């Protein structure tokens, strides 16, 4: 009863480096110069159509 | 965190040679110097030497030359570059050398000198 | 505790205000329009897009009468077929967002008229300083 | 059909080649032109 | 100019490693022939007459 | 900073910046694997058996 790994027939695989982690760190997306980011401050808002605030 | 872990307290004989290790963890070990200092009752502190773990360049106290020796061991892997070990072989043991030994590291601030020893080992008591 | 006028003086703080009241603060929108291993190329092309668009806008001012006045009197009459609204109703009723949709259809006529006016003004000033 | 005077433009070359598995290998053949192969020096 | 290769090749995927494919030549199906190109005699002699002129 | 008397219609479904974030996190996920170890030498015959249990 001899086996092999599954991905051998399609792709050589890459170990993750144990030094780097996978935990989420929060990104803040920022607009460059000459643009702006608007935010809907409304409460009842299905994401389509007018946002009054 | 910055951790300094020494070895246990040891009992030696006169004329012997003690080896004391100092494992350091939690920073890039190749950057900061490691100093060694001693504490004798009724004598206060006394400085022993420093070692720069990048190459191992050492400097000893003048009145301890010929007796002391300092080496280091670096971490050679791309996974744990943080830890390292310092050593101190203190030789020519006399009954006066019964003391508690500390391995220390300076701070990381900009106005920190070398001698403002921030982080301290727990100490190793040597009784001759 | 911050006050309504403080956030009025922020960036885009008068977009719902009347355009007569929004005219008091134009330098804020004009100021946050210039300054603010592979990713350096993306941020670098964003920065040069910003400065190149600012230069296009300053050139379109510069080919007209005003280089850095930020409020520019000029000498082409408003063809009243463009908007057919009264004066005090537009300076006290609408915002700028509401006005742009009213004049989006009648634009690039106005810019060509401004360039023609500036070319005529430069040749008339050339003749005036020529006979002097 | 082979004639001594004539030279074929193709050769039928068999060789060992590695596989997905580093322990195992396979005998496999291909066709090559005369201009891609040279002789290293019976067999 | 009309250039052609009258051979009917069959390629053959040979795996070298994980995700590695070497495309060899399998069997020849049909006649083993020699590739060539064709130009017309009249137009070529005409254009040589032009370039001499 | 708040912005009054304004009615901007939003749309989360034809929204951009979720397209480019889905591009960016994939590309950066790939960029955190280039210094790491390839498991090319490990595609090999395995002689497996049941764990002691
Ligand atoms: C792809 O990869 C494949 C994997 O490697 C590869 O296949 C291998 O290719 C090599 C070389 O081509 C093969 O070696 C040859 O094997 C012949 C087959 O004999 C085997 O099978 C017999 C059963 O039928 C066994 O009995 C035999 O074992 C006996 O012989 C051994 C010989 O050393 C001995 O040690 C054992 O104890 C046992 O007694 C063996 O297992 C084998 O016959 C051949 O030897 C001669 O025979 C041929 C005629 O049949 C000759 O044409 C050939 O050239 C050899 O001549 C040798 O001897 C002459 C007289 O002394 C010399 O003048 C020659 O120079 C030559 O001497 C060379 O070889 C000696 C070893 O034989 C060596 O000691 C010398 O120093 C000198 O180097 C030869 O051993 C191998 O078996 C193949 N393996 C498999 C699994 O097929 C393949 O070639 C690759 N390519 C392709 C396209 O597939
Ligand atoms: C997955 O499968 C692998 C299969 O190889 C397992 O690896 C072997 O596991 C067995 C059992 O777990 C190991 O056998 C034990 O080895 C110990 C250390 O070996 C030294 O001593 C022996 C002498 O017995 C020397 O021959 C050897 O060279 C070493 O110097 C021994 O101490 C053990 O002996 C004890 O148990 C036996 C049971 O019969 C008693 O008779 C003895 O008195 C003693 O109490 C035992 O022999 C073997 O060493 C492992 N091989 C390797 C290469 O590691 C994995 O353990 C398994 N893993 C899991 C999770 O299931
Ligand atoms: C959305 O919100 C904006 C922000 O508040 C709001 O604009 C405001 O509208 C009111 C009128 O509806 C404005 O009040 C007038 O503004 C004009 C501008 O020149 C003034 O001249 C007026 O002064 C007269 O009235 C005074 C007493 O009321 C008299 O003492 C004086 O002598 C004048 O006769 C008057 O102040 C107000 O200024 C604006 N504010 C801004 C920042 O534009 C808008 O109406 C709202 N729209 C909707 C649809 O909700
Ligand atoms: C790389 O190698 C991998 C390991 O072999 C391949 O993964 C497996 O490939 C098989 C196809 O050979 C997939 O399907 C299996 O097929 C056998 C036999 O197929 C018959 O039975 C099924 C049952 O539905 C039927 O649909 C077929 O038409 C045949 O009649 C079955 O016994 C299995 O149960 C299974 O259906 C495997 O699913 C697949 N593994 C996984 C985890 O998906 C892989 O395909 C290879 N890739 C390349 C690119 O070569
Ligand atoms: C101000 O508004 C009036 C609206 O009455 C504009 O007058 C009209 O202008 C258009 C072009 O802008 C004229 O159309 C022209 O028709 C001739 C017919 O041959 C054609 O050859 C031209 O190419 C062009 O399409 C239109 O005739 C004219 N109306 C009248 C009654 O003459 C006026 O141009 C506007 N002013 C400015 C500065 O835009
Ligand atoms: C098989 O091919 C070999 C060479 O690939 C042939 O050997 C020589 O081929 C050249 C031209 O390809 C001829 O000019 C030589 O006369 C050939 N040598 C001999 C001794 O005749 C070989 O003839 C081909 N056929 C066979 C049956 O081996
Ligand atoms: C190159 O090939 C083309 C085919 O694509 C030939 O063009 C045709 O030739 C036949 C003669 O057998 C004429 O009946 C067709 O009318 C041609 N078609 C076109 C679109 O021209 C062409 O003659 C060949 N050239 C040479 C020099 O042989
Ligand atoms: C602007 O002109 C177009 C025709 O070119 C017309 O369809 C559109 O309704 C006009 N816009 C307004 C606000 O009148």
């Amino acid at each position: 009863k001899e086996y092999r790994l599954i991905n051998c027939n399609t792709s050589a695989c890459t170990q993750a480096c144990p030094k780097v982690s996978f935990e989420p760190i929060p990104i803040h997306y920022c607009a460059p110069a000459g643009f702006a980011i608007l935010k809907c401050k409304d409460k009842k808002f299905n994401g389509t159509g007018p946002c009054p605030s | 965190q910055v951790q300094l872990v020494q070895s246990g307290a040891v009992i030696k004989t006169p004329g012997s040679s003690v080896k004391i290790s100092c494992r350091a963890s939690g920073y890039n070990f190749r950057d900061y110097s490691i100093h060694w200092v001693r504490l004798i009752p009724d004598k206060g502190f006394e400085w022993i030497g420093w070692i720069k773990p990048l190459w191992g360049a050492v400097s000893y106290a003048r009145q301890l030359q010929g007796r002391v020796s300092m080496t280091r061991q670096l971490s050679q892997d791309p996974d744990d570059p943080d830890w390292g070990v310092a050593y101190m072989e203190f030789s020519g043991l006399t009954p006066a050398d019964t003391a508690e030994y500390f391995c220390v590291r300076r701070g990381s601030c900009d106005y920190c000198g070398d001698f403002p020893w921030q982080y301290w080992g727990q100490g190793t008591v040597v009784v001759v | 505790a911050v006050g309504i006028g403080a956030v009025f003086l922020g960036f885009l703080g008068a977009a719902g205000s009347t355009m007569g009241a929004a005219s008091m603060t134009l330098t804020v929108q004009a100021r946050n329009l210039l300054s603010g291993t592979v990713w350096g190329i993306k941020q670098l092309q964003a920065r040069v897009l910003a400065v190149e668009r600012y230069l296009r806008d300053q050139q379109l001012l510069g080919i007209w009468g005003c280089s850095g006045k930020l409020i520019c009197c000029t000498n082409v009459p408003w063809n009243s077929s463009w908007s057919n609204r009264n004066l005090s109703e537009i300076w006290d009723n609408m915002t700028w967002l509401q006005w742009d949709k009213e004049i989006s259809n009648y634009t690039q006529i106005i810019y060509g008229l401004l360039e023609e006016s500036q070319n005529q003004q430069e040749k008339n000033e050339q003749d005036l300083l020529a006979l002097d | 059909n082979i004639t001594d005077d004539m030279r074929g433009e193709l050769k039928n070359c068999s060789f060992n080649m590695t596989t997905e598995l580093r322990d195992k290998k396979q005998k496999v053949y291909s066709l090559f032109y005369r201009l891609d192969v040279v002789q290293i020096n019976s067999n | 100019i009309n250039c052609t290769r009258p051979n009917n090749n069959t390629r053959k995927s040979i795996r070298i490693g994980p995700g590695q494919a070497f495309y060899a030549t399998g069997d020849i199906i049909g006649d083993i022939r020699q590739a060539h190109c064709n130009v017309s005699k009249a137009t070529w002699n005409e254009t040589l007459g032009k370039v001499v002129k | 900073i708040h912005l009054e008397n304004v009615t901007e219609e939003f749309n989360m479904w034809k929204n951009n910046m979720v397209e480019q974030m889905h591009t960016d996190i994939i590309s950066l996920w790939d960029q955190s694997l280039k210094p790491c170890v390839k498991l090319t030498p490990l595609c090999v015959t395995l002689q497996c058996t049941n764990v002691t249990n």
